[PDB]
């Protein structure tokens, strides 16, 4: 479908290119127990 | 941390402790040596 010259003339394969991903990175929250007390014992002093 | 650490190893092995004096009469250790002071001690005179 060329002209006398071999320029096309038609309208060439436009296409529209891709719009940039948006970054995602992994976020987690912190995980972790608790600490259980130690053995109990009456000490030498008084309360006070 | 240290400090606090041999505090606490004070704090666990402090306790009451059982007291008692001994009267000790050494006119009676010098019986067990027959050699008892009453006299052991005047003959002493001597300027070695």
């Amino acid at each position: 479908n060329l002209s006398i010259d071999g320029q096309p003339l038609s309208l060439p394969v436009f296409a529209a290119p891709a719009d940039p991903a948006a970054l995602l990175s992994a976020a987690a929250a912190a995980s972790g127990g608790s600490k259980p007390l130690p053995s109990a014992d009456i000490p030498a002093m008084r309360f006070p | 941390l240290n400090l606090a650490e041999m505090e606490q190893a004070w704090l666990k092995r402090d306790s009451r402790s059982l007291e008692v004096t001994r009267t000790v009469s050494l006119a009676a250790v010098y019986r067990t040596d027959n050699v008892t002071l009453a006299e052991g001690i005047a003959d002493l005179l001597k300027g070695n």
